[PDB]
């Protein structure tokens, strides 16, 4: 998930 | 150690003032010229949580984060953060959950409501 969002 | 300082002893970058994200220059960079809007950005990046465990780093992973700039693709404060950076800068942003990942947070290791220290450094911009 991280980094993206 | 560094989140302490940078909480108490950085600079709010955000537009509202409201100290969501502080930041500290660590190493300044080239000249006067930070990223515009759509840049490509190369980032080297390391992600402390307020526990002290470190859930992401990309130079463990031997390569640059690429994103487009000021696009949502990245936490508000990385957005927001960068965009205040020359190229070869490091500086540490400390970000509350209303720039990062809020009462989500993010599967597997950010936890709702948290608060996340960066240390990011700005390897290149490029216009598209």
């Amino acid at each position: 998930d991280f980094p993206f969002v | 150690g560094a989140p302490a300082t940078v909480t108490e002893q950085g600079e709010d970058i955000t537009s509202k003032k409201d100290r969501g994200v502080l930041k500290i220059v660590k190493r300044v960079g080239n000249g006067e010229e930070t990223p515009m809007i759509g840049d490509k950005v190369y980032v080297h990046y390391k992600g402390k949580l307020s526990n002290g465990k470190k859930f992401d780093s990309s130079h463990d992973r031997n390569e640059p984060f690429v994103f487009s700039l000021g696009k949502g693709q990245v936490i508000k404060a990385w957005d927001i953060g960068v965009a205040t950076m020359k190229k070869g800068e490091i500086c540490h942003l400390l970000c509350k959950p209303e720039y990062a990942y809020g009462s989500a947070g993010s599967l597997p290791k950010i936890p709702s409501n948290a608060t996340l220290f960066f240390e990011i450094e700005l390897l290149d911009f490029k216009g598209e």
